[PDB]
This record gives structure tokens, C-alpha cells and sequence, in this order.
RNA sequence: UGUCCCAACGUUGGGCCCGGUGAACUGUACAUUCCAGUGCGGAGUCUGGAGACACCCAGGGGGAAGCGAAGACCCUAUGGA
RNA sequence: CGCUCUAAUUGGAUGGAAGUAGGGGUGAAAACUCCUAUGGACCGAUUAGUGACGAAAAUCCUGGCCAUAGUAGCAGCGAUA
RNA sequence: ACCCUCAGAAGGGAGGCGAAAUAGAGCAUGAAAUCAGUUGGCGAUCGAGCGACAGGGCAUACAAGGUCCCUCGACGAAUGACCGACGCGCGAGCGUCCAGUAAGACUCACGGGAAGCCGAUGUUCUGUCGUACGUUUUGAAAAACGAGCCAGGGAGUGUGUCU
């Protein structure tokens, strides 16, 4: 009589007590947008990145306001980056046989868009019983 | 001699437009134009052995 | 037609831009703030170049406009309003809760704020906002 | 073409359009505006005293130039698109006589819904000085109408 | 002899309002400005003040170093005629 | 980092591929990824290659489109109808 | 197809077919510029590179993010007190002790709390900074040059030889 998704969704990953401490900083620090320069003076511009070359590009000479450039110190924790919001690092599936080697203690799967209903419950309902969380899970009506 | 069958000229400063090589009105020949060659195409000279 | 003011300060004799540098100071904190007796302030100074200033002031002026108050009420109000950032919200809020009045319409009587007193057995170089205004050809209405 | 851009119940609801009716498309908003909500009967009434002169229609966004009339409420530019307001009471009587022949009041149903799309423009060119032509064209516009149950 | 002193009144067609038809020039963006100053020394946009409720109609064109034309002048090019 | 096609190895799709729209997550970033709607048939990954491989700009090119604007014109000619 | 409407083989309405008519004729998909209608935020006393970063308002179906707030406690870098006592200075004020103590960013635990609630997204308000971009140039916001807007198109390629 109402929906509820398939598998270990409240499941949580063990971060030892280094990890859990930079995974709560790269949350509390964040970062700036990095979106183009001038991006929202024009709809031709989009957003995406470019370095501001302009000799005189009040960005590119670092001018406050004009936005913070990319520089390799904006970087995240070593040991945090990639992770999920939730502290799991994310796995890649297009198959059942995609769960093979995957700890779900440190791991949780995230299923390809690509991949079909039929093949999805296969793979939903085998990763739940190997104790594996996945991310992007079917909702069903029970 | 694809983009190059035209006799387009450019009518220089004057009309307020940009000297691009025009044929009945239609700009041609150049490679910024719709219709014109290609800059660096493709060679059939080339080894590709 | 009735003001609230939480402070009714007594100008008679106080040296004007002494006195309008303190109520802006309460204006910003606050204070709704009444100056009374606006026509005996004082403002210190050879009588001659003080009023070839004012008159300037009168004189000044395009289609745009530069217009300059001669009564006493608004010449103080002006002073004030030079203190105050009038044109930002707070700014024009705490302008908008200061009055300045002829004569003191309150059966309070106002205080005297310390600093700005001036002692006329001690001087003679000074000139009263009345008697500037009379000179400005003001309706000598107070 | 359009589409109904409202949903609309059909067991109280009723609806019409106009194609590519070729006539200002400026008048038509302007038109639409002033209409919408009001009765298909008081519409018509509106309409007719527009096309007679004796009611303008408030033009707000298109005014340019446009001079004042003292009979626009709460407005100045005012004008009276008699084109426009027929094409307008065809699309009515088009709604009403649907309306009718599926058991309502028509006249008495309210205008619901009611808005005017340019889809085009029937493209022309006219001579000018200096051996240049320029374009002379026709707007195409499409207006939607649907009537509701009180 | 209205060229002028020194302008007036009138006529016809426009202009203005309404129906219908219905373009073009131009447009980096923002834009209610004014006075000073500053700045590549000729600013609606910077600084300080002043002024400034929004919108619309008609107008004559002060400004946008207005729009139109990659200055016909001047010099330069181991350019052309 | 991304784009095209080739090869080897290996996967996804009518139990809904690419694309598009809105939205969630990751990466300093190029960009990657998921969800929902639309869509209705194709789509990847790794490795080694291939190259008509990346745009904000050139009075750039072509197409489409807005403001201009319901604006100018639809008067002027010795033929005022 | 039939029916209603209409001056009407137009168009419209209802209806029929098909998995789909939002596949109904330049009829697969259907971006942007942009237009109509409408939703959220702002709005007729107020100021202009349109934002970046902070922080407030209001707005938010699900999914793909799940955090956030307050008492108290633990930890506690640089820094670092009040009060009190004593002693100096014409005075503002200072020294010595209390004391490198109380405090001290982040993080964590107990207890309590929020689900438009935390993130995020839209818009708007406040604070700080801020006169586009690319080019020319000793010097560009420039009263120097370029572009109306968007999409698509648009510039180190081949052979031979040398290093
Ligand atoms: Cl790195
Ligand atoms: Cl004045
Ligand atoms: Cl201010
Ligand atoms: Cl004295
Ligand atoms: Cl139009
Ligand atoms: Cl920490
Ligand atoms: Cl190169
Ligand atoms: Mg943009
Ligand atoms: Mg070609
Ligand atoms: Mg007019
Ligand atoms: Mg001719
Ligand atoms: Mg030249
Ligand atoms: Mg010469
Ligand atoms: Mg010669
Ligand atoms: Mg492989
Ligand atoms: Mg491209
Ligand atoms: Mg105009
Ligand atoms: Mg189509
Ligand atoms: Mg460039
Ligand atoms: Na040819
Ligand atoms: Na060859
Ligand atoms: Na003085
Ligand atoms: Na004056
Ligand atoms: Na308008
Ligand atoms: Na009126
Ligand atoms: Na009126
Ligand atoms: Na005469
Ligand atoms: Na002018
Ligand atoms: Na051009
Ligand atoms: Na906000
Ligand atoms: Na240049
Ligand atoms: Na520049
Ligand atoms: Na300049
Ligand atoms: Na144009
Ligand atoms: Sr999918
Ligand atoms: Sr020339
Ligand atoms: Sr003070
Ligand atoms: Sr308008
Ligand atoms: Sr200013
Ligand atoms: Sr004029
Ligand atoms: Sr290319
Ligand atoms: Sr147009
Ligand atoms: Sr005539
Ligand atoms: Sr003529
Ligand atoms: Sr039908
Ligand atoms: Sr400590
Ligand atoms: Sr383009």
C-alpha cells in the first residue's frame, strides 16, 4: 500500500576515525563554484570551466569578487576523495557478476542507468544478500 | 577543388561587412564559410603505412 | 503630531555638529531621537564667512537641483543627515526616527549632551542657527 | 499549431480554437487579456461595443505611441481593434455553440481560459528606394478558448 | 518689393485621434540622472556629494566624443597604378 | 578530461538504447555519474590505434529569432474626386 | 466514417483508427534564442559589469543527497582575561600576583529538538570586494577596436629533405 526501496538503504559504511574526521572536513569546508568567468553575462557562455586568459581579465589577475581560479590547494582529502556522501566508496555495476569482490562493510554499488528491469531485480536482490547497499534502488509498492 | 568552383570575391571595406569572398550575395570559398573548403582536410598524398 | 523619542536633546547653546555627530551615533543604535530649541544651536566661527558658506549653499543649484534648507529645523536636519549613510535601509531608518523641532513643543525638558556645551562667557565668535536662517532670509516663524 | 496549454475536465468544461488567423497578433493578447474570466455572453457584449467604438480595449504592453482614452480603468492607452474582436467573436460563438450542443448554458459559461500564440508569419516583401526590397509580412495567430461550468 | 525692421492672419497637403495594412536603421551588458573630481589627460557606469515614486502622449534635437563609411588628409610599407 | 571511427578483450538495451528537459551525487578542474519525465533503437568500458577532435570573439559564415513597433510609409507631382 | 458548428471540401468541437495522432502530411526525436499563458521570489522612495564569498526572508511531492540545531560534558593550538590584592604615574593609564588560569577554532559523547527540517535548488535582502570579455597597448571601464541574440559551421595539414 506504499512504496519502499529494495535492499540495505539505511546502511552505513565503518570509517576508521581518520577517515570519518576528513570526511566531515571536505563536508564542512566545501568548495567554491569554479564556473566560468562571466558565465552569467552571456547565454552563450555556459558554466564549464575555462582558465581566463584575457591579459587583463580581472579573474585571471585575482582580483576579489571576480571569483576563485582552480588551483591544485582546492584539492579534497587524499583519503576522502571520491567518496559518497554517506563515507561508502562507490562501485560501478552492469551485472550480477559485478558484485563479485565488492565489500559491502566498505563499498556500496551503484547500477548503470543502461541496465534494465529485469536484469536490475537480479542484481538488487543478490547484492542485499551479499550485505551490499545499493545506492540507486527500485522502488516497489509493498 | 571542393568549396573551390567559384569565382567569390570580397568586395573589401565599404558595405559595412566583413571581407569575406562572396558570390550572389552568398559568402564562399573560405573555410569559415558555410560552403567553402575545408582548411586541413584529409590527403589522399598522405602514407598511411 | 506626536513623537516617541526615547531621548529629547536640548540644542540651546550646544555647538550643532557636535551635537548632530552624537545623535547620529544614537540613530544608528536605535534612539529615536527629538532635538529641541533647533534655532538657539550654535555654530562657532566669524559670522561673516560662516554665512558666505550658507549662502553659497542657497545659491547652488541646476534643473537637477541642489535644495538647501535655510530654517533652522532643516538646517539642523541636514547636518544630520550628512552623518548618516541616509541612502542605505538602515541608514534611512534610523534618519527617519531623529526630528528636530523650533522652540520644544515636549513639557519634558531636553538634556544636555555632555561635550557639546559651549560657554558664551567664554566666547564670542559664534552665531546662532537663528540668526543664520534670518540672514538666509528665512520667515522668522519661531 | 497549438495545443491546449490547460488541462480541461470535458464533464464541465468546453473548448475552441482559431488557426492561423491572420491578424495582429498585438491586439490579440491585448484582447485575450481583457476577457479572460468574464462570461461568453458579457465577452460578446464587450466585443461588439468595441468593434461600435463605444469600448476600448486597454492596450499595456503594446502602447507605443498609442493615445489616451478616458474609458480605460486603471489604465491610459486604449484602442479598439474591431479585426481582431471578430475573429474573436467567431472563436465565442464557435465555444458557445459547443457548449450547446453538449447540454450547458454556453452564454452563461465562464471564459476559463483564453490566450493567443503567433505561429508564424505569411512572409512578404515590399519595394524600397535604392534597389533593396524588405520584408512585408502577416502575423499567423493561434488562440485558444476554453469555457468552464460556473 | 515682407530680404530686413517684425512679425501677423489666411489657403491646400501632412502632422494629431480612429479602422486596416505594415517595414527598416540600430542593439556587449547594465542604464532615473546632475554637479565636481578621477582616469590613456574629452565618464549615464569609477569617487564624493546632490537629486530621483512608476508608466504613458506630443515636441524641438543638448549629450550618448549618436547612426551611416576598416580616414579620401598625414606618415609608414625594400605596397599598387 | 572530452569527441570520431578501427582492432583486441569485455559488458548494457523493447523488463526501454542514444538524444533532450528538470533534478540528485562526485571530481581543484576538463568532465564523470545517477533519478524522473520524454523518447522508441541502438549504446558503452578497458587497452592499442586513427584523426576533417573541443570556440565567446575573426565589421567571421549560414540558419532561426527578439527589441525596434502596431512605429515610418500607404499626403506632397497643375491629374485635390 | 457519422454528427454539431460555420458563408464554408476552410477552421473548430465531439468522434473513429493505431502501441503512439504530443505519429494527421517538410507528419522520428524536437535544444537554444524567443513568444503566449501561468507558478515562485522581488516590485510604483529609489541606483547601474548584472556577480564571487558570508549570512538572513520567502518557495520546495517522490526519486537520485541526509543531515542540522540547542543545554551540558570531553579534548583544547596560537592567543589570552575580568574581578581582587599590592605597588607606581600630574594624568590618560601601567606594573606584580592571581595565571599561561577562565576562555579558546575544529572534532567527539550524553540528553533534548527540527523534516521545508540540514544540504541543495529558485529568488530576494544585508555585509565585504567589484567600472565585462577578447584584442591593440608603456598604459583599456575607456570618449581605442569587435559583437543585436541563439544554435550549428569556423584556424599547425601533406610530401620530400635536414637536424
Ligand atoms: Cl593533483
Ligand atoms: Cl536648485
Ligand atoms: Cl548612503
Ligand atoms: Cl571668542
Ligand atoms: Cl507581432
Ligand atoms: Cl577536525
Ligand atoms: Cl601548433
Ligand atoms: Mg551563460
Ligand atoms: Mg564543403
Ligand atoms: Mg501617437
Ligand atoms: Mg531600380
Ligand atoms: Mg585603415
Ligand atoms: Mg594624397
Ligand atoms: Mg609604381
Ligand atoms: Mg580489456
Ligand atoms: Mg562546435
Ligand atoms: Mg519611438
Ligand atoms: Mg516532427
Ligand atoms: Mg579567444
Ligand atoms: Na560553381
Ligand atoms: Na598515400
Ligand atoms: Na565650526
Ligand atoms: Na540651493
Ligand atoms: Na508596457
Ligand atoms: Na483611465
Ligand atoms: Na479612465
Ligand atoms: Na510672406
Ligand atoms: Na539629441
Ligand atoms: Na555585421
Ligand atoms: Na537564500
Ligand atoms: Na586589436
Ligand atoms: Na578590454
Ligand atoms: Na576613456
Ligand atoms: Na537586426
Ligand atoms: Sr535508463
Ligand atoms: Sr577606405
Ligand atoms: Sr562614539
Ligand atoms: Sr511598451
Ligand atoms: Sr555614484
Ligand atoms: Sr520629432
Ligand atoms: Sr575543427
Ligand atoms: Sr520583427
Ligand atoms: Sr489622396
Ligand atoms: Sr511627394
Ligand atoms: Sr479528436
Ligand atoms: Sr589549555
Ligand atoms: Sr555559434
Amino acid at each position: 500500500t506504499e512504496l519502499q526501496a529494495r535492499g540495505l538503504t539505511e546502511k552505513t559504511p565503518d570509517l576508521s576515525d581518520e577517515d570519518a574526521r576528513l570526511l566531515t572536513q571536505r563536508h564542512r569546508v566545501g568548495k567554491p563554484q569554479f564556473n566560468r568567468q562571466d558565465h552569467h553575462k552571456k547565454k552563450r557562455v555556459s558554466t564549464s570551466w575555462r582558465k581566463p586568459r584575457g591579459q587583463l581579465s580581472k579573474q585571471r589577475r585575482g582580483i576579489k569578487g571576480k571569483g576563485d581560479t582552480v588551483e591544485a590547494g582546492f584539492r579534497s582529502p587524499t583519503a576522502v576523495r571520491g567518496k559518497h556522501p554517506s563515507g561508502f566508496e562507490e562501485v560501478r555495476v552492469h551485472n550480477v557478476d559485478d558484485l563479485e569482490g565488492v565489500d559491502g562493510d566498505t563499498e556500496a554499488v551503484r547500477i548503470a542507468s543502461k541496465v534494465g528491469a529485469r536484469k536490475r531485480e537480479r542484481i538488487e536482490e543478490e547484492a542485499e544478500d551479499a550485505g551490499i547497499r545499493v545506492l540507486n534502488p527500485t522502488y516497489v509498492e509493498v | 577543388y571542393a568549396g573551390l568552383r567559384t569565382p567569390a570575391e570580397s568586395f573589401g571595406s565599404g558595405r559595412g561587412q566583413a571581407h569575406v569572398p562572396k558570390l550572389d550575395g552568398r559568402a564562399r570559398r573560405v573555410p569559415q564559410a558555410v560552403k567553402g573548403r575545408s582548411a586541413h582536410p584529409p590527403k589522399t598524398e598522405k602514407d598511411r603505412s | 503630531a506626536e513623537f516617541d523619542a526615547d531621548v529629547i536633546v536640548d540644542a540651546r547653546d550646544c555647538i550643532m555638529g557636535r551635537v548632530a555627530s552624537q545623535v547620529a551615533e544614537q540613530a544608528l543604535d536605535g534612539e529615536t531621537v527629538a532635538v529641541v530649541n533647533a534655532e538657539r544651536a550654535v555654530i562657532t566661527g566669524r559670522e561673516e564667512q560662516i554665512v558666505e558658506k550658507y549662502e553659497k549653499r542657497v545659491d547652488i543649484g541646476n534643473d537637477n537641483g541642489y535644495f538647501y534648507p535655510k530654517r533652522p529645523d532643516g538646517i539642523f536636519k541636514r547636518t544630520i543627515r550628512g552623518m548618516l549613510p541616509h541612502k542605505k535601509q538602515r541608514g534611512r531608518e534610523a534618519f527617519e526616527s531623529v526630528r528636530v523641532y523650533l522652540g520644544n513643543p515636549y513639557d519634558e525638558d531636553g538634556e544636555v549632551l555632555d561635550g557639546t556645551s559651549l560657554d558664551r562667557l567664554s566666547n564670542i565668535k559664534f552665531v546662532t542657527l537663528g540668526e543664520i536662517s534670518e540672514t538666509l532670509g528665512a520667515n522668522k516663524t519661531w | 499549431g497549438i495545443s491546449y496549454s490547460v488541462e480541461a475536465d470535458p464533464d464541465t468544461t468546453a473548448k475552441a480554437m482559431l488557426r492561423e488567423r491572420q491578424m495582429s497578433f498585438k491586439h490579440s493578447k491585448a484582447i485575450a487579456r481583457e476577457i479572460k474570466g468574464k462570461t461568453a455572453g458579457e465577452a460578446v457584449d464587450y466585443l461588439e461595443a468595441v468593434i461600435e467604438g463605444d469600448q476600448p480595449v486597454p492596450f499595456k504592453q503594446h502602447n507605443s505611441g498609442v493615445g489616451h482614452k478616458s474609458k480605460v480603468d486603471g489604465w491610459d492607452a486604449g484602442r479598439y481593434p474591431e479585426k481582431a474582436s471578430k475573429a474573436f467573436l467567431d472563436l465565442l460563438e464557435n465555444a458557445v455553440g459547443n457548449a450547446d450542443h453538449q447540454g450547458f448554458d454556453g452564454e452563461a459559461m465562464t471564459i476559463k481560459h483564453v490566450a493567443a500564440h503567433k505561429v508564424g508569419e505569411q512572409q512578404g516583401r515590399k519595394p524600397r528606394a535604392m534597389g533593396r526590397a524588405s520584408a512585408w509580412n502577416s502575423p499567423q495567430v493561434d488562440v485558444e478558448l476554453i469555457l468552464e461550468e460556473p
